[PDB]
RNA sequence: CAAAGUCUUUGGGUUCCGGGGGGAGUAUGGUUGCAAAGCUGAAACUUAAAGGAAUUGACGGAAGGGCACCACCAGGAGUGGA
RNA sequence: CCUACGCCGGCAGGCGCGGGUAACCCGUUGAACCCCAUUCGUGAUGGGGAUCGGGGAUUGCAAUUAUUCCCCAUGAACGAGGAAUUCCCAGUAAGUGCGGGUCAUAAGCUUGCGUUGAUUAAGUCCCUGCCCUUUGCACCGCGUCGCUACUACCGA
């Protein structure tokens, strides 16, 4: 466990985590080629307090919320949200039905699957598990947009690796990458 | 918890799945929050639902005010699709309860969240 | 249940930073069951461990 | 390599057979065979190399060591928030 | 030009009066935090003082785009900071002030000094780097049509 009440409210009230997590979803949006001038239908995964699933709302997506933290949910109920909030662990697995959402996107959670702390399944089991499931509850054609912190190039060809093994295609974004304080890396996928 | 969010979860236990689907639905607590009308967006939903398991997830909520198969059209009859925006996006479960008819289990939904752990 | 256990030594430093160092264990029930186990920082020849069990031991090998 | 020697200091007898590499053992014809295929066997064109022995230095996605808080761990102060 | 001392300025500053071309005179270089009492009492409050409106005094040819300093009034954000990241082995880090330096005034810049004084470990190659030693694109299962023109076949 890592957040608390008192953390989630500090993470959520703060300016510049709002603003920084702000322009990180909407970079996340410009990747998405399949909601960017379409209507959509989206999962957001790992979705905290609703700061990333608020700019969804904006460009008229309909969307569900998959978090692991009470505190980040409880702090999402007093935000006026109008997705669905879900207290899940991403690494079990994505329950819903084949070919439910058009896109999924993460802000900032993936690389928690490199963690084991929760659970005593490998990273390298959630990790497929994960990939295996959001390939199957998007649609044919569907669309994936991470942005996501690795500690390590190792970390990046793992999650590479499981998202190719699971049948996805694309590619790693970079943006700002000669500055390693303020680059940030977006996973970039698609479905068969 | 939406009622068109019910189309779109399962059981998480590794054994129903991929049978999983639809859980059974009870309510102990229900609310109507205000939600923009699209009618373009609720046809556009139509061929992302399972309507089988639509019209069971209503009956176990208490409703039989659905159509026997999937519809399509113009979107000119505001009549059904008033009603479907009505039931879809805007009734929201706050308390209640998810059974898999299959593993037994019994999963809440509270201040209006699934959680889908063991 | 709770094991007190006398330290004899300081094997090396196992881990990836230098950071378990490596401790054979006498018991204090005066039982001559010497296994090896590791602590996390700073113990020198002549300590005592709180071994929550004895069947869960280091590596051998 | 005891013959792969006695060969420009080139001749003991004698049979088959090779003339850059592909096209090609393809065509086409003859011939044998029940058949699959075997034997004999082109050319048009294309290309400046294909090959045979031996002989050395960079990269390792190769492995071992060794050092460093401009590395980590345990932690402190933080910056990044206004 | 460093100042002491005295006088006049509610506060910045003037006026008179020496030492000092320098371990001497400033200098015993009389500091800050710290401490002991007072008030406040957990909230945007007396925390934070930004952002400004009136003035006042110096520096100088020249202060208007506020030079600087002072005196009222103004009182925003900020509730311990996300991803990531810098520095850190004992008078160390960190709190905290004093002098040099471009120099007319100009000082959150830089360059030392002292005061208060910690945590943790005295290990390692995983991450980051760095130094040595040894070692050495053959191939297989991207296609559909259209009208016109041209080359080479078969040919009633």
């Amino acid at each position: 466990l890592f957040y608390d009440e008192t953390e989630a409210r500090k993470y959520v009230r703060n300016s510049r985590m709002i603003d920084i997590q702000t322009r990180m979803a909407g970079r996340a949006l410009e990747l998405l080629y399949l909601p960017e001038n379409k209507p959509c239908y989206l999962l957001d995964i790992g979705c905290g307090t609703g700061l990333s699933g608020s700019y969804l709302s904006d460009e008229g997506h309909y969307w569900v919320g998959l978090d692991i933290s009470p505190a980040m949910l409880d702090e999402a109920v007093d935000r006026e949200i109008e997705g669905d909030l879900l207290l899940g662990d991403m690494g079990q697995g994505i329950p819903f039905k084949p070919g439910t959402f058009d896109g999924c996107i993460s802000i900032s959670a993936v690389q928690w699957l490199c963690n084991a702390n929760k659970k005593s399944e490998n990273p390298a089991k959630r990790l497929y598990c994960f990939f295996a499931s959001l390939f199957s509850v998007l649609v044919r054609g569907s669309r994936a947009v991470l942005q996501l912190y690795p500690e390590n190039s190792e970390q990046l060809e793992l999650i590479t690796t499981q998202a190719t093994k699971a049948g996805f295609s694309g590619g790693m974004v970079v943006d700002y990458p000669n500055s390693a304080k303020a680059k940030k890396f977006y996973l970039c996928l698609f479905s068969g | 918890m939406k009622l068109l969010t019910h189309n779109l979860l399962s059981s998480h236990v590794r054994g129903v799945g991929s049978r999983g689907f639809p859980l059974r639905l009870q309510a102990t607590e229900v609310r109507i929050c205000p939600v923009e009308f699209n009618p373009n967006f609720v046809a556009r939903m139509i061929p992302k639902v399972e309507w089988s398991a639509f019209l069971e997830a209503a009956d176990n909520l208490r409703l039989i005010q659905v159509p026997k198969g999937p519809v399509e059209g113009y979107e000119e009859n505001e009549e059904f699709l008033r009603t479907m925006h009505h039931l879809l996006l805007e009734v929201e479960v706050i308390e209640g309860t998810l059974q898999c008819p299959e593993s037994g289990r019994m999963f809440p939904i509270s201040r209006g969240i699934p959680n889908m752990l063991l | 249940p709770i094991k007190l256990a006398r330290v004899t030594k300081v094997l090396g430093r196992t881990g990836s930073q230098g950071q378990c160092t490596q401790v054979r264990v006498e018991f204090m029930d005066d039982t001559s069951r010497s296994i090896i186990r590791n602590v996390k920082g700073p113990v020198r020849e002549g300590d005592v461990l709180t071994l929550l069990e004895s069947e869960r031991e280091a590596r051998r090998l």
